[PDB]
C-alpha cells in the first residue's frame, strides 16, 4: 500500500470534493472508521467541512463521537484531536458531544 | 442401413424447456441462465437489472476473485450504489411472457 | 396457497399458547420418558 | 391441505423444519439414554441389576445421537434451511427426492427402538463388532433390526448427499464460482462427499455382518476362514469419515457465527478455511486403523497411523486460528450464539488435542478402550457438535420462526449447559488415564469419587435441556416478530424476511460478472 | 492398580511404562500449553474496544500457524517413534504364556514344558476376604516369574476381549483364530492387576486379570504343584 | 436483531408456570420408572 | 416512525459504533418547528442554540455513543439464575439418593477400607509416586 | 543333542504380533517329520524340535482340533 | 411465475411411500429370517415396485410431456446419477476388500491356501469367460444404440437396444445357470461368502440395468425421445458400462485370480 | 492552559496484539520451565532414585511375609 | 493399444454396428462354442466333512433349513454327504 | 427507565448463589454419599491377614 | 407405431391444477389408493408384529 501521509491525504481530498453527496459522506466515515487508526485531525476536519457544505449538523457530531470512540481505552487522543480542531469548530460553530450533554449515558 | 423417424427438440420439446430453447436461438435471456456483463456502472451508466417486479437482489463482487458477495435489495427508482464499493445499479422492471 | 408468516409455516399450532405447551411437554416428554419405559419392559421379561 | 404439505413436501424449508423437529425429539431420546448411563455408574455397585440392559442402553445412546439427532439435525435441518438461501436458489436439486430423506428417518428409528424392545436387546456397542453381534453370542432379530436401522439411515443419508452436492455445484448464480460462495455451503459439500463414500463401505461391512448371521456366510467367522478384523477395517474405513461428517458443518456455522457476531463482514482467510475442510475431509479417508491399535498391528502400519492422524492438526488448527483472528477487531456482540461458539472453540480445541494424544499408538496402547476416548470425543463430538448446534439454533431461530428468543434466558441456558458438560466429562480424563474401562457397568472401589462428580455434572446438563424447551416454549408463547436484522449484505440468507415465503428466489439475484 | 482420587497414570512396573509415563509428560505439557494458549488468545480477541474490521490480508500469519505446528508435532512424533520401535525391538523371552478370554473369565496355558491350564475367574463381592479389592480379585492368578522377559500369546474361544495390565502398559485383543503376541517383563515382585477392554457381552466388567510376579524358584515350584 | 413487542406477552407468572410444566414432564415418569426399579428387578 | 414487518427490504436505521452514519435518519416525519429547525441549519450553526442543536442530533439519531454502550445489570441475572438452577439440580441429586439408589457394597465400610488399605501397602501399591510413596514403612505412619 | 529348550526363540519367518501361521506352521513341521520318519523306518526323535515349539505356541484347543480333524480325516492342511 | 429454469415439483406422495416401503420390507426380512413369514416382506416388495413406477412414471410425465427439463435441470440430472454411480462403485469395494482380506492371508481353517481345501472353482474359461464376452458385446452394442439416437435413426436405436437387453438376459441365464451347478455353496466358507454375495449384487445390479435399459426401450418405442434430449437412455448406458466395468474386475479377482 | 501532545493514533489494535504475543510466549516459556521442574524432572528423579539401591529380593521378602502371595508363603 | 484395426475417420453408427456384428457377436457365438463344448459333467469328488465347508450357524430361512438356496443333489453335499 | 436487571438483579444474583451453595452442600455432607476420598493422611491402616 | 407424445403434452399440461401424478386420470387415483393403502396397512401390520415379538412366548 501507502505511507501514513498518502493515506492522509487520499482522504483529505475524499472528504474535500466541493460537491461530495450525502451518500459518499456516510460511505466514507464508514470505511475510515473500519481501519486501525484513529483518522488524523486533517482527515477530521475534511470530513466536517464536508457536513457543513451537506446542510448536517448532526453528522458533524456523530463525527466527533466516533474519534472518540475508535480511541478505544487510550484517554489522551481524543482531546487532543478536538485540540487541534477547535479553531474549525469556532469557525463553523460545532458544539461537541460534550458540550451539548451526549456524552452522558 | 441409415434411416430416420426419431423426433427432434425443435418437433418435440415443450414448456419450459422450449421456451428456452426459443428464446435462446433468438439471443435472450428470460430465464437468467447467463451471467450479465457489468457496465462502467457510473451514475451516467450504471448496470442496468432487468425484473418482472419493482425490486430485485442483486449480489455484488466488487473485485475480481473477491469471495465476499455483497447483497441488496435494488428498487425501481433513483439508481442505488453498492455498499462496499459504490457501483451504481438501475433496476428496469417488468413483462416476460407477452 | 398455504399460509405464510409467523406461526403458519410450520406443522403444529401457536395460536394458543397452552394449547402448544400441552402439545411441546408431551412432544419432547414422550422422547425423553421412551428410554426409561424401554428399560422398565426389558427388566420386566426377566 | 396439511397431509400435502407436511407428507408430501417437496419445500427445502419445511424438510428442514422437519428435521430440526426430528432431530429435537431424537436429542430427548439421546439425552434420557445418556442420563440412564451415568445413572448407573453415580455410585458403586449395580442400579439396572442387568448389565446386557445396561449395554443396550449405551449402544442406543451412540446410534440416537450420532444418526438420529447431530446429522439430521446438521446436514436434513441446517442444510435444507440454509444452502438454497445462501447461493440464492430456488430449492434442492431434487425436492422429492429430499423428501424421502427426511421420511426414511422415522422408519430408521421405528427399527433401532424395535431392536431394543425385542429379546434382550442389541448390547454391541455402536461398533457391533462381531462375533459378540453374530447369531450366537446375539441371537434372534435385535442385531439384525439394528443393522436395518443403519441401512435405512445410510440411504437417506446417501441420497441426500447426493442431492446437496448436484445442488452446491448447479444451483449457485451463472457469475458465483465455487470461491464465492459460503464457508456453510462448503462444509455442507464437503460433508456430502464424505457421506457418499464412506456410507458405502459400511453398508458393505453390516450386509456382510447380516449374512453372517442369516445365510450361513462366514466373512467374520474363522471356522469358514474369516476374520474378526476384516468388519474393524470396514467399519472403522466409514467410522473415521463419520466423525468429521459430525463436525465439519459444526465447522460451517462457527464460521458464520463467529464472523457476525463480531460485526465483520468476512471469516478471516476464507481460502485458508475452504482448504482446511477439503483437507480435514481427504486425511479423514486415511487414518482409520488408529481405532484399531492393540487388535496386533504390525509395528510400521502403527507408526503410519499415528504420522497421518497427526497431520490433521495442521489444517484444524489454521481454522482455529482463523476463528481468532475473525474476533480480532471486531466490534463484538456477545449474543447468546456468540457464546456458544466460543465455547465451541475452546472446547473443540481440548478434545481435539486429546485426540493428538491418543493417536500415538504407544500411549494409545494403555488409553484405548478407556474413559480417555469418552473424554476425548465427548469434548470434540458431543460438545463440539452440541455447541455448534446450540449456537447455530439460537442465531437462526428468528430467521426460520419470524419471532425472537429472551437472550437473557439464552444466556442462562448457555451457562447452565458449559458448567455440567464440564463436570460431566473433565473427570473422566482421570478415570481413563488411571484405568477404567470404557462399556462397563460398575468399577472398582478407587474409581468412586470421579464416577461420582461425572454422574452429578450430567444433571446439570439435564437441567439445561429441560430449560431449553421452556425457551423455545416462551418465544413462541410471547410472538415478539422480527423487524430488522443487520449485516444482511453479507448474510443472504436473512435477506427474505423473517420467516422467508414459502417460494423463496422465484426470480434468482442478479450477479454481474465485469 | 489404581488408587483413590488418582489423577494420572498407575507408578510404572515396567521399564517401558516409564518412558511411556515420561513421553505423556512432555505431550501433555504441550496440550496444556496450547489449550491455554487458545484460552488466552480468546480473552485476549474480546477484553478490547479498538476496532480493526476491513478486510485483512491472511498469507503472512498463514505460514506461522502451519509452520508451528508442523514443528510441535514432530516434537511429538519423534519420542512417541522412538518407544514404538524399542517396544517392537527383538527380545528372546524366557517363557511363554498363552491366556484364552471367554465369556467371562481367561485362562491361562503355561506349556513350554508341562501341561498347566487352568481358568481364572472374578472373586465374587460376597467372597472377597477381608481387605480384598471389589471385581479385582481373582481365585488364580496368573504367577509369573520377576525380572525376565516373558512372551504372553492372546487369544479367545468365543467372542472378541482384551487383555490389559496398566501398569505393565499392556493392552492385546483376544481375537478367536488370532494367536496376538506381546511382552512382559516387571521390574518388580509384587500383584498387577488389569481388567478385560474389548465389550464382550454382559459380564464385560466382572473378568479380570491379576498378575502374581516372584522371584523364579518360587514360580518353579507353584508350577509344578499346579500339574 | 430489532423486533415489535410481544403480540401476546407471557407475564412472569405465565413463564413460571410454562417453566413448571416443561419440567414436571421431564421428571414425573422417568422419577416413576425410577423409583420402581426394584419393583421391576424382582417382579 | 412505526417500523413494519413490510419495510424489510428497505434500507433501515441501526445504532452501531463501527457503522455511525447509518443509511436513513432516525425521525422521518418532521413538525413544523422540525421543519423550520432544519431550514435555521442551512445557517451559520453558530446561530443554533444548544437545544436546537440537540434536536438536530436527535432527528438524525436514536440513542448516542454513550447511551448505545452503557453497560447494563443483565450479567447479575444471568449469573443468579444459572446458580438457581445448578442448585435446583441438585435438589434432583438428593431425591435420586434417597429413592432410587440403595446401599453400596460392603468394601466401603469403614473396617474393611481400613484392612484394604493395609493390604495394599503391604503389596506396596504405586510405590514411587501414588500411594505407597506416602507411606513411611519405618515409622509406620503417612509421611508428613 | 542340542537341547537346553526354554520357550520358542524368535523366528524371522514370523516376526509380528500375530503369531497365528508360527504355531500353525510348527503343528504341520512335527506332523511332517513324524509321517515321514514313521514310514520310513526312523526315529520321530529327530521331529523333537517342530513339537517342543508347537507346544510352546500353539492354544491347547486349537491343537486339540486339529488332532481330532486328523484322525477324522477332516484336517485342512497337507501332511 | 419464475424466472430461473430449474423445476419446483408438485408435492408428491412418493417419498412417503417408498420410505414406508423401505420399512416394510426390512421389518419383512426380519419377519422372514425370525418368525417365519414372507407376509410384510412381500408386501413392502410390491409397494417398492408401486412406488417406483408411479415415481419414475411422473417424472416422464414432467419431462417428455410438460417440458420440465431445461438444459440446467438436466445437467443436474447428470451430477445426479454419476454420485450414484459412485456411490455403488464404493459399495463394491467393501466386497473387493473382503475378497482379497481372506484370499491373500488365507488361515489355517482353509488349509492355510487359496483356493480352500475342498474347493474346486469353477474354470474361468468356460462360462466366466463367456460371460465375459457377453457383457462386453453388449457395452459395444448400446454404443451402437447411442449413436443411431443421436443421428435419427429410431428402427436402428431399436434393434441395437434389444441387442443389448438380449445380451443381458443371456449374462443373467448363464449365471443362474452356473448358480445351479456350482458344487460350492454360499455356505462353503468365505470362498463361498465372498463369491456369491460379490457375484449375487452383481447380478442384481445386471438385472435392474437391464430393466431399465427396457423401460428405454419402450419409452423409444413411444418415441418419448429426440436426437438431442434422452437423458433417461444416457443414464442406463453409464450405469450399463458399470456394470460391465464391475464385471470384468470380478472376473480377474474372483474367478481367474482367486482359482 | 497547556497545549496537549499529540499522541500516536495508528496501529493501536496491532501494537496491543504485538506486545500480548509476546507476553504470551515469555509466560509459555515460564511455565514450560516450572513444569520441567515441578513434573517432568520430578518424575525422572523420582523413578531414579527409587531404583538407585532397590533390592527386589527384599522387596518380594517383605511381601511375602506380610501374606499378600498365592505362590509363596 | 490401437487393437489391430482401423477406421477413426468417424465413430458414429454405422462403425459401432460394424464393431457389434463384425467382432463382439462373432466373439460371443466363439466363447458360446468353447463353453458348449466343455460342458458335460464331470465326475463328483469324494464326500469329506470338512468344517470350514456346509457351514451351518443358523438354520436357512426356507426349506428344511439344511439346503442351499440353490441347492444341486448331484454335486452340493449336505454336512452329511451326498443326498441319496 | 429501570429494567428488570436493575430491579432484581441483586436479590437475583444473591438469592441464587446463597440458594446453589446451601443446596450442594447440604446435598454433599448430608445425605450419605460416599465420596472415597484418598486414604492417604486419613485412614489409619489395619490388620487384615 | 405412431408418435403420440404430442396428445400426452395436452393432456399433462391442461389447465386443472391437478398435481402430476394424479394428471392421467381417475386410474392415477386408484393406482395412489392402493399404494397407500397396502403401505399404511402394512405399517400397522408391522406395529402389531413389533407389539407380538417385544414380548417372549416361551
Ligand atoms: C478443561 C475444560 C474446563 C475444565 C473445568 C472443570 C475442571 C476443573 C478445572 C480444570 C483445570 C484444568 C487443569 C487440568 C487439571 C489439573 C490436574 C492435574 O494436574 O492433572 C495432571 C495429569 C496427571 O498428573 C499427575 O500424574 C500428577 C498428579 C499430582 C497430584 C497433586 C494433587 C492434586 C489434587 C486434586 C486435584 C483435583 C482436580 C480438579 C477436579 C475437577 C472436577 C471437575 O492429569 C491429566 O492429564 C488431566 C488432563 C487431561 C488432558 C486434557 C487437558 C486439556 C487442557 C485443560 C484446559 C487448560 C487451560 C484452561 C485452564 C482452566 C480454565 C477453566
Ligand atoms: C466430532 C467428532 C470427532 C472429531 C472431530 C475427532 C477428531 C480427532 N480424533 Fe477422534 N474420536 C471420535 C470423534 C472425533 N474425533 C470418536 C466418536 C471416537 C470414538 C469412537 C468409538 O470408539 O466409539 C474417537 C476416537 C479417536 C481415536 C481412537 C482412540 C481409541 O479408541 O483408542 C483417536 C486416535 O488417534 C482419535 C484421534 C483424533 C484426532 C487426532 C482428531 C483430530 O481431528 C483433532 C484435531 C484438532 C486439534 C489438534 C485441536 C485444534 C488445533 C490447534 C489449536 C492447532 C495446534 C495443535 C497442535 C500442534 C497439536 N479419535
Ligand atoms: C443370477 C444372479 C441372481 C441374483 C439374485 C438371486 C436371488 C436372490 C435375491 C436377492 C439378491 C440380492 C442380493 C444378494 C445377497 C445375498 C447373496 C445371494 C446371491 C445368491 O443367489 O447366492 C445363492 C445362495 O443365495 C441365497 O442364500 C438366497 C438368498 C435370498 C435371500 C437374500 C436375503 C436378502 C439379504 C439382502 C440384504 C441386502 C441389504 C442391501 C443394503 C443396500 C444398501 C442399503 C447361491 O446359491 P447356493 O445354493 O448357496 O450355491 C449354489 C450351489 N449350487
Ligand atoms: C425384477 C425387476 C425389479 C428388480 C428391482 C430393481 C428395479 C429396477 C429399477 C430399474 C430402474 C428404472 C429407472 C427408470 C427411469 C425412467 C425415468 C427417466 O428416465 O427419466 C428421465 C430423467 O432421468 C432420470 O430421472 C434418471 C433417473 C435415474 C434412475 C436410476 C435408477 C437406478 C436404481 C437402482 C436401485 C437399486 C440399487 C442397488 C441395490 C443394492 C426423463 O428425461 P429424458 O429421458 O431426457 O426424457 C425427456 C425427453 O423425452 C424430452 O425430450
Ligand atoms: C434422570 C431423570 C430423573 C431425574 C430426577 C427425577 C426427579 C423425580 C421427580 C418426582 O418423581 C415422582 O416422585 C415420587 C416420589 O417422590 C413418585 O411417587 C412415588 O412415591 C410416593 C411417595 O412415596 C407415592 O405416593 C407414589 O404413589 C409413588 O409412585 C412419583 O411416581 C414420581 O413421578
Ligand atoms: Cu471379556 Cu470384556
Ligand atoms: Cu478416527
Ligand atoms: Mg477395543
Ligand atoms: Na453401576
Ligand atoms: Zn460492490
Amino acid at each position: 500500500h501507502e505511507t501514513d501521509e498518502e493515506f492522509d491525504a487520499r482522504w483529505v481530498t475524499y472528504f474535500n470534493k466541493p460537491d461530495i453527496d450525502a451518500w459518499e459522506l456516510r460511505k466514507g466515515m464508514n470505511t475510515l472508521v473500519g481501519y486501525d487508526l484513529v483518522p488524523e485531525p486533517k482527515i477530521i476536519d475534511a470530513a466536517l467541512r464536508a457536513c457543513r457544505r451537506l446542510n448536517d449538523f448532526a453528522s458533524a457530531v456523530r463525527i466527533l463521537e466516533v474519534v472518540k470512540d475508535k480511541a478505544g481505552p487510550h484517554k489522551e487522543i481524543y482531546p487532543y484531536v478536538i485540540q487541534e480542531l477547535r479553531p474549525t469548530l469556532n469557525e463553523l460553530g460545532i458544539s461537541t458531544p460534550e458540550e451539548l450533554g451526549l456524552d452522558k449515558v | 442401413a441409415s434411416g430416420g423417424g426419431v423426433p427432434t427438440d425443435e418437433e418435440q420439446a415443450t414448456g419450459l424447456e422450449r421456451e428456452v430453447m426459443l428464446a435462446a436461438r433468438k439471443g435472450q435471456d428470460p430465464y437468467n441462465i447467463l451471467a450479465p456483463k457489468a457496465t462502467s456502472g457510473t451514475k451516467e451508466d450504471p448496470n442496468l437489472v432487468p425484473s418482472i417486479t419493482n425490486k430485485r437482489i442483486v449480489g455484488c463482487i466488487c473485485e475480481e476473485d473477491n469471495s465476499t458477495v455483497i447483497w441488496f435489495w435494488l428498487h425501481k427508482g433513483e439508481a442505488q450504489r453498492c455498499p462496499s464499493c459504490g457501483t451504481h445499479y438501475k433496476l428496469v422492471p417488468h413483462q416476460l411472457a407477452h | 396457497h398455504y399460509e405464510e408468516g409467523p406461526g403458519k409455516n410450520i406443522p403444529f399450532s401457536v395460536e394458543n399458547k397452552w394449547r402448544l405447551l400441552a402439545m411441546m411437554t408431551l412432544f419432547f416428554g414422550s422422547g425423553f420418558a421412551a428410554p426409561f419405559f424401554i428399560v422398565r419392559h426389558q427388566l420386566l421379561k426377566k | 391441505m396439511f397431509i400435502n404439505r407436511w407428507l408430501f413436501s417437496t419445500n427445502h424449508k419445511d424438510i428442514g423444519t422437519l428435521y430440526l423437529l426430528f432431530g429435537a425429539w431424537a436429542g430427548m431420546v439421546g439425552t434420557a439414554l445418556s442420563l440412564l448411563i451415568r445413572a448407573e455408574l453415580g455410585q458403586p455397585g449395580t442400579l439396572l441389576g442387568d448389565d446386557q440392559i445396561y449395554n443396550v442402553v449405551v449402544t442406543a445412546h451412540a446410534f440416537v445421537m450420532i444418526f438420529f439427532m447431530v446429522m439430521p439435525i446438521m446436514i436434513g435441518g441446517f442444510g435444507n434451511w440454509l444452502v438454497p438461501l445462501m447461493i440464492g436458489a430456488p430449492d434442492m436439486a431434487f425436492p422429492r427426492m429430499n423428501n424421502m430423506s427426511f421420511w426414511l428417518l422415522p422408519p430408521s428409528f421405528l427399527l433401532l427402538l424395535a431392536s431394543s424392545m425385542v429379546e434382550a436387546g442389541a448390547g454391541t456397542g455402536w461398533t457391533v463388532y462381531p462375533p459378540l453381534a453374530g447369531n450366537l453370542a446375539h441371537a434372534g432379530a435385535s442385531v439384525d433390526l439394528t443393522i436395518f436401522s443403519l441401512h435405512l439411515a445410510g440411504v437417506s443419508s446417501i441420497l441426500g448427499a447426493i442431492n446437496f452436492i448436484t445442488t452446491i455445484i448447479n444451483m449457485k448464480p451463472p457469475a458465483m464460482s465455487q470461491y464465492q460462495t459460503p464457508l456453510f455451503v462448503w462444509s455442507v459439500m464437503i460433508t456430502a462427499v464424505l457421506l457418499l463414500l464412506s456410507l458405502p463401505v459400511l453398508a458393505a461391512g453390516i450386509t456382510m455382518l447380516l449374512t453372517d448371521r442369516n445365510l450361513n456366510t462366514t466373512f467374520f467367522d474363522p471356522a469358514g476362514g474369516g476374520d474378526p478384523i476384516l468388519y474393524q477395517h470396514l467399519f472403522w474405513f466409514f467410522g473415521h469419515p463419520e466423525v468429521y461428517i459430525l463436525i465439519l458443518p459444526g465447522f460451517g456455522m462457527i464460521s458464520h457465527i463467529v464472523t457476525y457476531y463480531s460485526g465483520k463482514k468476512e471469516p478471516f482467510g476464507y481460502m485458508g478455511m475452504v482448504w482446511a475442510m477439503m483437507s480435514i475431509g481427504f486425511l479423514g479417508f486415511i487414518v482409520w486403523a488408529h481405532h484399531m491399535f492393540t487388535v496386533g498391528m504390525d509395528v510400521d502400519t502403527r507408526a503410519y497411523f499415528t504420522s497421518a492422524t497427526m497431520i490433521i492438526a495442521i489444517p484444524t488448527g489454521v481454522k482455529v486460528f482463523s476463528w481468532l483472528a475473525t474476533l480480532h477487531g471486531g466490534n463484538i456482540k456477545w449474543s447468546p450464539a456468540m457464546m456458544w461458539a466460543l465455547g465451541f472453540i475452546f472446547l473443540f480445541t481440548v478434545g481435539g488435542l486429546t485426540g493428538i494424544v491418543l493417536a500415538n499408538s504407544s500411549l494409545d496402547i494403555v488409553l484405548h478402550d478407556t474413559y480417555y476416548v469418552v473424554a476425548h470425543f465427548h469434548y470434540v463430538l458431543s460438545m463440539g457438535a452440541v455447541f455448534a448446534i446450540m449456537g447455530g439454533f439460537v442465531h437462526w431461530f428468528p430467521l426460520f420462526s419470524g419471532y425472537t428468543l429472551n437472550d437473557t434466558w439464552a444466556k442462562i441456558h448457555f451457562a447452565i449447559m458449559f458448567v455440567g458438560v464440564n463436570m460431566t466429562f473433565f473427570p473422566q480424563h482421570f478415570l481413563g488415564l488411571s484405568g477404567m474401562p470404557r462399556r462397563y457397568s460398575d468399577y472398582p472401589d478407587a474409581y468412586t469419587m470421579w464416577n461420582t462428580i461425572s454422574s452429578m455434572g450430567s444433571f446439570i446438563s439435564l437441567t439445561a435441556v429441560m430449560l431449553m424447551v421452556f425457551i423455545i416454549w416462551e418465544a413462541f408463547a410471547s410472538k415478539r416478530e422480527v423487524l430488522t436484522v443487520d449485516l444482511t449484505t453479507t448474510n443472504l440468507e436473512w435477506l427474505n424476511g423473517c420467516p422467508p415465503p414459502y417460494h423463496t428466489f422465484e426470480e434468482p439475484t442478479y450477479v454481474n460478472l465485469k | 492398580m489404581a488408587y483413590p482420587m488418582q489423577l494420572g497414570f498407575q507408578d510404572a512396573t515396567s521399564p517401558i511404562m516409564e518412558e511411556l509415563l515420561h513421553f505423556h509428560d512432555h505431550t501433555l505439557m504441550i496440550v496444556f500449553l496450547i489449550s491455554s494458549l487458545v484460552l488466552y488468545i480468546i480473552s485476549l480477541m474480546l477484553t478490547t474496544k479498538l476496532t480493526h474490521t476491513s478486510t485483512m490480508d491472511a498469507q503472512e500469519v498463514e505460514t506461522i500457524w502451519t509452520i508451528l505446528p508442523a514443528i510441535i508435532l514432530i516434537l511429538i512424533a519423534l519420542p512417541s517413534l522412538r518407544i514404538l520401535y524399542m517396544m517392537d525391538e527383538i527380545n528372546n523371552p524366557s517363557l511363554t504364556v498363552k491366556t484364552m478370554g471367554h465369556q467371562w473369565y481367561w485362562s491361562y496355558e503355561y506349556t513350554d514344558y508341562e501341561d498347566l491350564s487352568f481358568d481364572s475367574y472374578m472373586i465374587p463381592t460376597s467372597e472377597l476376604k477381608p481387605g480384598e479389592l471389589r471385581l479385582l480379585e481373582v481365585d488364580n492368578r496368573v504367577v509369573l516369574p520377576m525380572e525376565m522377559t516373558i512372551r504372553m500369546l492372546v487369544s479367545s474361544e468365543d467372542v472378541l476381549h482384551s487383555w490389559a495390565v496398566p501398569s505393565l502398559g499392556l493392552k492385546t485383543d483376544a481375537i478367536p483364530g488370532r494367536l496376538n503376541q506381546t511382552t512382559l517383563m516387571s521390574s518388580r515382585p509384587g500383584l498387577y492387576y488389569g481388567q478385560c477392554s474389548e465389550i464382550c457381552g454382559s459380564n464385560h466388567s466382572f473378568m479380570p486379570i491379576v498378575l502374581e510376579l516372584v522371584p523364579l524358584k518360587y514360580f518353579e515350584k507353584w508350577s509344578a504343584s499346579m500339574l | 436483531i430489532t423486533a415489535k413487542p410481544a403480540k401476546t406477552p407471557t407475564s412472569p407468572k405465565e413463564q413460571a408456570i410454562g417453566l413448571s410444566v416443561t419440567f414436571l414432564s421431564f421428571l414425573l415418569p422417568a422419577g416413576w420408572v425410577l423409583y420402581h426399579l426394584d419393583n421391576y428387578k424382582k417382579s | 416512525s412505526v417500523v413494519k414487518s413490510e419495510d424489510y427490504a428497505l434500507p433501515s436505521y441501526v445504532d452501531r459504533r463501527d457503522y455511525p452514519l447509518p443509511d436513513v435518519a432516525h425521525v422521518k416525519n418532521l413538525s413544523a418547528s422540525q421543519k423550520a429547525l432544519k431550514e435555521k441549519e442551512k445557517a451559520s450553526w453558530s446561530s443554533l442554540s444548544i437545544d436546537e442543536k440537540v434536536e438536530l442530533y436527535r432527528l438524525k439519531f436514536k440513542e448516542s455513543f454513550a447511551e448505545m454502550n452503557r453497560s447494563t445489570n443483565e450479567w447479575k441475572t444471568v449469573v443468579g439464575a444459572a446458580m438457581f438452577f445448578i442448585g435446583f439440580t441438585a435438589l434432583l441429586l438428593i431425591w435420586e439418593k434417597h429413592y432410587v439408589y440403595g446401599p453400596i457394597p460392603h468394601t466401603f465400610e469403614e473396617e474393611w477400607v481400613a484392612k484394604q488399605t493395609k493390604r495394599m501397602l503391604d503389596m506396596k501399591v504405586a510405590p514411587i509416586q501414588g500411594f505407597s510413596a506416602k507411606w513411611d514403612y519405618d515409622k509406620n505412619e503417612w509421611k508428613k | 543333542k542340542i537341547k537346553n529348550y526354554q520357550t520358542a526363540p524368535f523366528d524371522s519367518r514370523f516376526p509380528n504380533q500375530n503369531q497365528t501361521r508360527n504355531c500353525w506352521q510348527n503343528y504341520l513341521d512335527f506332523h511332517r517329520c513324524e509321517k515321514a520318519m514313521t514310514a520310513k523306518g526312523g526315529d520321530v526323535s529327530v521331529c523333537e524340535w517342530y513339537r517342543r515349539v508347537y507346544k510352546s505356541l500353539c492354544p491347547i484347543s486349537w491343537v486339540s482340533t486339529w488332532d481330532d480333524r486328523r484322525a477324522e480325516g477332516t484336517f485342512p492342511g497337507k501332511i | 411465475h419464475q424466472t430461473h429454469a430449474y423445476h419446483m415439483v408438485n408435492p408428491s406422495p412418493w417419498p412417503l411411500t417408498g420410505a414406508l416401503s423401505a420399512l416394510l420390507m426390512t421389518s419383512g426380512l426380519t419377519m422372514w429370517f425370525h418368525f417365519n413369514s414372507m407376509t410384510l416382506l412381500m408386501i413392502g416388495l410390491t409397494t417398492n415396485m408401486l412406488t417406483m413406477y408411479q415415481w419414475w412414471r411422473d417424472v416422464i410425465r414432467e419431462s417428455t410431456f410438460q417440458g420440465h427439463h431445461t438444459p440446467a435441470v438436466q445437467k443436474g440430472l447428470r451430477y445426479g446419477m454419476i454420485l450414484f454411480i459412485i456411490s455403488e462403485v464404493l459399495f463394491f469395494t467393501g466386497f473387493f476388500w473382503a475378497f482379497y482380506h481372506s484370499s491373500l492371508a488365507p488361515t489355517p481353517e482353509l488349509g492355510g491356501c487359496w483356493p480352500p481345501t475342498g474347493i474346486h472353482p469353477l474354470n474361468p474359461l468356460e462360462v466366466p469367460l463367456l460371460n465375459t464376452s457377453v457383457l462386453l458385446a453388449s457395452g459395444v452394442s448400446i454404443t451402437w444404440a447411442h449413436h443411431s439416437l443421436m443421428e435419427g435413426d429410431r428402427k436402428h436405436m431399436l434393434q441395437a437396444l434389444f441387442i443389448t437387453i438380449t445380451l443381458g438376459v443371456y449374462f443373467t441365464l448363464l449365471q443362474a445357470s452356473e448358480y445351479y451347478e456350482a458344487p460350492f455353496t454360499i455356505s462353503d466358507g468365505v470362498y463361498g461368502s465372498t463369491f456369491f454375495v460379490a457375484t449375487g449384487f452383481h447380478g442384481l445390479h445386471v438385472i435392474i440395468g437391464s430393466t431399465f435399459l427396457i423401460v428405454c426401450f419402450f419409452r423409444q418405442l413411444k418415441f418419448h425421445f429426440t436426437s438431442n434430449h434422452h437423458f433417461g437412455f444416457e443414464a442406463a448406458a453409464w450405469y450399463w458400462h458399470f456394470v460391465d466395468v464391475v464385471w470384468l474386475f470380478l472376473y480377474v479377482s474372483i474367478y481367474w485370480w482367486g482359482s | 492552559s497547556t497545549a496537549l501532545a499529540k499522541p500516536q493514533m495508528r496501529g493501536l489494535l496491532a501494537r496491543r496484539l504485538r506486545f500480548h504475543i509476546v507476553g504470551a510466549f515469555m509466560v509459555s516459556l515460564g511455565f514450560a520451565t516450572f513444569y520441567k521442574f515441578a513434573v517432568a524432572e520430578k518424575r525422572k528423579k523420582a523413578y531414579a532414585d527409587f531404583y538407585r539401591n532397590y533390592d527386589s529380593m527384599k522387596d518380594f521378602e517383605e511381601m511375602r511375609k506380610a501374606g499378600i502371595f498365592q505362590s509363596a508363603k | 493399444a490401437s487393437a489391430a484395426k482401423g477406421d477413426h475417420g468417424g465413430t458414429g453408427a454405422r462403425t459401432w454396428r460394424f464393431l457389434t456384428f463384425g467382432l463382439a457377436l462373432p466373439s460371443v457365438a466363439l466363447c458360446t462354442l468353447n463353453s458348449w463344448l466343455h460342458s458335460g459333467h464331470r465326475e463328483r469328488p469324494a464326500f469329506i466333512p470338512y468344517h470350514h465347508l456346509r457351514i451351518r450357524t443358523k438354520p436357512f430361512s426356507w426349506g428344511d433349513g439344511n439346503h442351499t438356496f440353490f441347492h444341486n443333489p448331484r454335486v452340493n453335499p449336505l454336512p452329511t454327504g451326498y443326498e441319496k | 427507565a429501570p429494567d428488570f436487571h436493575d430491579k432484581y438483579g441483586n436479590a437475583v444474583l444473591a438469592s441464587g448463589a446463597t440458594f446453589c451453595v446451601a443446596v450442594w452442600v447440604y446435598m454433599a455432607t448430608q445425605i450419605g454419599i460416599e465420596w472415597n476420598p484418598s486414604p492417604v493422611g486419613r485412614v489409619t491402616p489395619k490388620e487384615w491377614r | 407405431f405412431e408418435n403420440r407424445v404430442a396428445e400426452k403434452q395436452k393432456l399433462f399440461q391442461e389447465d386443472n391444477g391437478l398435481p402430476v401424478h394424479l394428471k392421467g386420470g381417475a386410474t392415477d387415483n386408484i393406482l395412489y389408493r392402493v399404494t397407500m393403502t397396502l403401505c399404511l396397512g402394512g405399517t400397522l401390520y408391522s406395529l402389531y408384529c413389533l407389539g407380538w415379538a417385544s414380548f417372549p412366548h416361551k
